[PDB]
């Protein structure tokens, strides 16, 4: 649902996985 | 033929100068919406709120009893709540 | 480029003057607008009639 | 053509614009 | 022209610059170029034939569509 | 600090009512956002702004826009004061005598003056029933002191 | 049948495709500005001008973010008809042969949009392309005007397809908005890096520092000057045009009324 | 701010592209970078 | 003595004041 998917958002988001 | 004067203060500018005023602040106004909407993402995009509302009624439960030193207590953890971000995410995570 | 500019002196010279010899004139300009550079490359020696 | 389930919603984020969520 | 004399007087062609000549695939046509000289060469007639004392900015007007046919006959 | 905790509760609130409503009626992952509601609220938004710029404006004109109350000399009071010690000459006239011109009327003077461009401006300009007719008395009888 | 397939080759056609909605919104600020300007019946008329650009730039921003061509054919076909017939709608001139002028430049770049076609990528605010000091300034200054910026958004969210809200639309274009701000200025302190512990230049403080003073000072005292200055201005000479002496006697008859006027 | 920015005009990038599903998942991206102040702190560092 | 520097100077950094940085 759109509300529990805006509202997922976590620090592993945030983790430097390569980011380019 | 004459000429009653419908105006008031002044068409050309008095009344014209005062609508441009008007017009700056309500500009304000409006933007006092969609200009600091991001500073309160924190405190508005909460996933869960339901164990702060507890604490919230917790406060309320314990001024009816005139238990008021856990009023105290119970206001420090609303205020630290809300003195750390972090702990808000914590908190207010969806499940657990 | 003068057949051109004789060309507006023919449209000018109608204007000027409002008359029917004048509506002549502005005729012979329209005309030799158009069928014009045909006959600036095909009249210049080529009966110029 | 304006449902009934349009016009909560309008008024909803209408409110949402507003006051939070 | 549209901006120096109006009614009847432009109106037309500036409608269709607008809507047919800037409206086509690439080059506007012949036709458009055809009617512009045509049209301006009417309004002289007419514009003659007489509004009273007539302007002519459709010398300018017709010697310029005159000069584009020749650019393009040019190629 | 009492107010603090009356923010808190009342905006805690406000989510809470919001995330119940979210759960009672789900919204399916990537759905638009409908047409519709997207046209209802902007089309409300862009017409609170034009009332906030443009209506005033209107109403402003509108008022304003309104003037022009015939007024027609009651009375011709023509008082040649003629005598420096003692101005005399007041054969003058009042209503009856003064005659409101009818349309008619207006367009004969108009025309009389149509020539000079002005002169007939004047005439024209004023309405209809406007310009007023000063048939001053001119008899005596009232000698003189 | 030769005017369907003028416009089949208006709309599939085979054309390359240009963002020419920058300079389309351009020329209708431009017209938007001489028309108020010009407000010299005619206050109506000039009201409903305004009215009528500003509707007429909605729509064009709705074409643009539908990227609709036959929508903007269509709109350029009306539009073109009615401005012309508004020509013959004088009674209600400089201002309105430059508000022709402009607006005709709008009508040759719409054309051209029409006639070449809508890119793949249509979003993204036109001065947030580079980072300097040029596109900074502009920003500041769209954000500057009254409504701009919320008229922006709200419209652009109605037509753009997105899942957002109203609200979270807001909050992805104020974040936007900040960051661009910061990175301009992230920028130009790379392009042009102040020493380490350099004052801060007696010039440059001397400058913001007066302009506020001086703004405060309009505050306070400019309106006292202008108030007392014009409501200082009292006195315009008035003398009796006529001694009307009336030495009412006769208490049923009053009379003795010689008098005397502007001569003596 | 670079990073930032990135994330937003990857939400303009997949509402042109009409992917919407990413267009939500996106904005959960920027909502806690803006709920959280020190991973703020962590994605707007200088270097790295 | 105001420098083109100078002035660039000021007018940014009354932005600034307004705006951020
Ligand atoms: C290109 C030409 C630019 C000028 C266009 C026409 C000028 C119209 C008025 C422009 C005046 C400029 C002054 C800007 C002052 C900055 C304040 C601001 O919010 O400026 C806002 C934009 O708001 C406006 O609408 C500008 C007008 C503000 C009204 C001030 C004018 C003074 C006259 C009225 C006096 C009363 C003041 C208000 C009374 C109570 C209001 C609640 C810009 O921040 P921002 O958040 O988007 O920032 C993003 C991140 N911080
Ligand atoms: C559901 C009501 C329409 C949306 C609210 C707009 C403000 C009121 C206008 C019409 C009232 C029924
Ligand atoms: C009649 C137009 C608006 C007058 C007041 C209505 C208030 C609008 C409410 C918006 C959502 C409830
Ligand atoms: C006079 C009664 C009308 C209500 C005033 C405005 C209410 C809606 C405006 C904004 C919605 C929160
Ligand atoms: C937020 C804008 C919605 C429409 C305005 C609500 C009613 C407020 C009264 C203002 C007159 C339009
Ligand atoms: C001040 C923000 C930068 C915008 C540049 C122009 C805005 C108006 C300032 C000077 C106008 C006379
Ligand atoms: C922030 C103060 C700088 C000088 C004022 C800027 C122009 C605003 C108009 C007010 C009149 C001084
Ligand atoms: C660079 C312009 C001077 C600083 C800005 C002050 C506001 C304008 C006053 C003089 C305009 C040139
Ligand atoms: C003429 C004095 C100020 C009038 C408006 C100028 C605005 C000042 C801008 C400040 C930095 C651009
Ligand atoms: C009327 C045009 C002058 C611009 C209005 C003020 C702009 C500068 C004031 C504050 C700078 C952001």
């Amino acid at each position: 649902d759109h509300a529990t998917v805006i509202h997922s958002g976590d620090y592993f988001l945030f983790e430097s996985d390569s980011e380019e | 033929k004459v000429s009653p004067p419908s105006l008031g203060f002044l068409a050309g500018y008095g009344i014209m100068g005062l609508y441009v005023s008007i017009v700056l602040v309500i500009g304000k106004f409006v933007r006092g919406f969609f200009s600091e909407i991001s500073h309160s993402i924190m405190f508005e995009e909460l996933p869960c709120v339901d164990r702060i509302l507890k604490l919230c009624q917790d406060i309320f439960l314990v001024r009816e009893t005139r238990e008021l030193e856990l009023e105290e207590e119970l206001y420090a953890k609303l205020i630290f709540l809300y003195r750390s971000p972090e702990t808000m995410i914590k908190w207010t995570r969806e499940k657990e | 480029y003068l057949f051109w500019l004789v060309l507006v002196v023919v449209f000018v010279t109608g204007a000027t003057r409002i008359s029917i010899f004048g509506l002549g004139y502005l005729l012979a300009c329209f005309y030799l607008l158009l069928f014009g550079t045909a006959l600036l490359q095909r009249d210049t020696r080529a009966r110029l009639v | 053509c304006c449902e009934s389930s349009d016009c909560l919603e309008i008024c909803m984020e209408c409110c949402g614009i507003c006051f939070p969520s | 022209n549209h901006m120096v004399t109006a009614s009847a007087g432009s109106l037309v062609l500036p409608v269709l610059v607008f809507l047919w000549a800037m409206l086509s695939i690439p080059r506007p046509s012949k036709r458009f170029w055809m009617t512009a000289i045509v049209f301006t060469e009417i309004a002289v007639v007419v514009k003659y034939l007489f509004t009273d004392g007539y302007i002519k900015y459709d010398l300018v007007q017709l010697m310029a569509l005159f000069f584009h046919r020749s650019q393009l006959l040019c190629y | 600090s009492w107010m603090c905790v009356e923010d808190i509760y009342a905006n805690i609130f406000i989510i809470k009512c919001s995330r119940e409503t979210e759960k009672k009626y789900p919204q399916p992952k990537g759905q638009k956002k409908k047409k519709i509601v997207k046209y209802g609220m902007g089309g409300l938004i862009i017409l609170f702004l034009i009332a906030i710029i443009w209506f005033p404006l209107l109403f402003m004109s509108l008022v304003r826009s309104v003037v022009g109350v015939v007024n027609q000399p009651i009375d011709v009071t023509v008082t040649l004061k003629l005598g420096g010690y003692e101005p005399l000459f007041t054969m003058s006239a009042q209503q009856p005598s003064i005659i409101p011109f009818t349309a008619q009327a207006y367009e004969e003077l108009s025309r009389q003056f149509d020539p000079q461009p002005l002169a007939m401006q004047f005439i024209s300009q004023y309405s209809p029933e406007d310009i007023v007719t000063a048939q001053i008395e001119g008899s005596s009888g009232a000698l003189w002191r | 049948p030769l005017r369907r397939f003028f416009h089949d080759i208006l709309h599939t056609k085979y054309r390359a495709a240009t963002d020419v909605y920058a300079l389309m919104f351009l020329a209708d600020v431009v017209d938007f500005i001489i028309i108020i300007f010009g407000f010299w019946q005619v206050p109506e008329a000039f009201l409903v001008m305004l009215l009528i650009q500003f509707s007429t730039m909605v729509v064009d921003r709705a074409l643009y973010l539908r990227k609709t061509v036959l929508g903007k054919l269509a709109f350029q076909v009306a539009l073109v008809l009615a401005i012309h017939l508004w020509m013959f709608f004088i009674l209600p001139n400089v201002v309105a042969q430059l508000w022709y002028f402009v607006k005709c430049i709008y009508f040759a770049l719409s054309a051209y949009q029409i006639r070449c076609g809508y890119p793949t990528r249509i979003l993204g605010n036109f001065l947030t392309k580079k980072y300097n000091h040029l596109n900074l300034f502009l920003f500041q200054g769209f954000r500057l005007v009254p409504f701009l910026v919320e008229l922006r958004a709200v419209m652009d969210w109605v037509w753009t397809d997105t899942t957002l809200s109203l609200s979270s639309w807001m909050c992805v274009e104020d974040i936007y908005a900040n960051i661009f701000i910061i990175k301009c200025s992230r920028e130009t302190e790379k392009k042009y890096p102040q020493p380490k512990g350099q004052k801060k230049k007696k010039i440059v403080k001397y400058g913001m520092g007066g302009l506020i003073i001086l703004f405060l000072i309009a505050i306070i005292w400019f309106p006292l000057l202008f108030m007392s200055l014009v409501r200082s201005v009292v006195g315009v000479v008035n003398q009796p045009i006529d001694v009307t002496v009336t030495l009412k006697l006769g208490g049923y008859e009053p009379l003795f009324t010689m008098s005397a006027q502007q001569p003596s």
